[PDB]
């Protein structure tokens, strides 16, 4: 409930207050924090003050005015709505020497083709209109840090998946994606799987963590140190998280995992926040195939196709903090549990805690 | 899984 806390630029910060924008909601602030941190955001939305301003602020912070080309591209379901966005952007940016434009085209498209050639930091328009001035080469794509899809419900669901995707193609890899929409139906939620990565999801209505999409297995190891040996067998390829219920295990397995050519990332709860943030930035970048850590942040979460419990958490409730789509929202995957002859009980009791089958590992990849 | 082919600076 404050902008000043959020270390925004003062030229923008005046614009915010000058535009009249009341201190932002807990939720909005979260989105803004995260857009700025440079994460793909899905943000469920609601009729309320900062509806659009909330992301407009975000795009404006992350702008750099010296670079006089298009750095943010914001697509909306209509010319009209895109003009509102434009005007909003201007208003907030009126103390930033900001340059944006709504591709109305909207005869004259000539004035548009003129306006874009002449330098625009941000650019709004309908997924077509934009895709026009990409084909007509009026809009240079080269230095776009972020794509914003306003009212995705109204676009993504309702005939623009093509128009939008066409644009998407002509943009630098991994350009950042923010999907703002009041509604987020299942139809749209896969959509995002196709252009976002390990996205944050800020939804209005709460969402549990089911166990229901996840195939759970356990490797009867069953004395610690046949656990690494089996892990080694196991990975034979993409991204996965490996939990251990102690920092001592984490470090060991890491130094061993890295003896083996297995590019690794490690984490504790006993690390500062900017550290585990620092780490996960990399792990999410792809530059780590194998995140290993303590729970700490478990009750995390990086959307990951394969999770392994090298150790089984004594506290049962952890189990699904370590593992658990989603619940609507998110992705099925595989858990694998490494179980000491000693820890099979604990497995049975986790099994019973969640009222869930945990079958033995049959040697196959689905 | 969308890609950013058909692009080049």
């Amino acid at each position: 409930p404050t902008f000043d806390t959020m270390g925004l630029r003062e030229d923008l910060l005046r614009g915010i207050y000058a535009y009249g924008f009341e201190k932002p909601s807990a939720i909005q602030q979260r989105a803004i924090k995260q857009i700025i941190k440079g994460r793909d955001v899905i943000a469920q939305s609601q009729s309320g003050t900062g509806k659009t301003a909330t992301f407009s602020v975000s795009v404006l912070q992350c702008l750099d005015i010296q670079v006089r080309e298009t750095q943010a591209l914001i697509l909306a379901p209509t010319r009209e709505l895109a003009v509102q966005v434009q005007k909003g952007l201007l208003a907030l940016g009126d103390y930033m020497n900001v340059q944006c434009h709504a591709c109305i085209g909207g005869t004259n498209v000539g004035e548009d083709i003129r306006k874009l050639d002449y330098g625009q930091h941000v650019v709004a328009g309908t997924p077509g209109r934009v895709f026009d001035m990409i084909r007509r080469r009026s809009l240079r794509t080269r230095a776009i840090k972020m794509l914003v899809l306003d009212e995705a419900d109204e676009m993504l669901n309702k005939g623009f998946k093509e128009q939008i995707y066409d644009v998407y193609r002509y943009l630098p890899p991994a350009t950042q994606v923010v999907l703002i929409s009041a509604t987020l139906p299942h139809e749209i939620l896969e959509m995002t799987n196709k252009f976002m990565t390990d996205p944050i999801r800020i939804l209005v209505k709460r969402d549990e963590l089911t166990l229901e999409g996840i195939k759970q297995f356990f490797v009867a190891v069953e004395r610690e140190e046949w656990k690494f040996d089996t892990l080694c067998d196991l990975y034979d390829i993409t991204q996965a998280v490996i939990f251990c219920n102690t920092k001592r295990k984490v470090d060991w397995l890491t130094e061993k995992m890295r003896e083996a050519n297995f590019t690794v990332s490690s984490m504790h709860g006993d690390m500062p926040q900017k550290e585990r943030e620092s780490i996960m930035k990399e792990f999410r970048s792809g530059a780590s195939r194998v995140l290993i850590s303590t729970d700490v942040w478990a009750r995390d979460v990086p959307q990951v196709s394969l999770i392994i419990n090298y150790d089984l958490p004594n506290n049962r409730e952890l189990y699904i903090h370590r593992i658990g789509r989603s619940g609507r929202y998110g992705r099925k995957g595989v858990a694998v549990n490494f179980v000491k002859n000693d820890d099979i009980r604990v497995l049975r009791d986790i099994e019973q805690y969640y009222s869930t089958q945990i079958d033995e590992m049959p040697m196959n990849v689905a | 899984r969308w890609e950013h082919d058909k692009f080049r600076e």
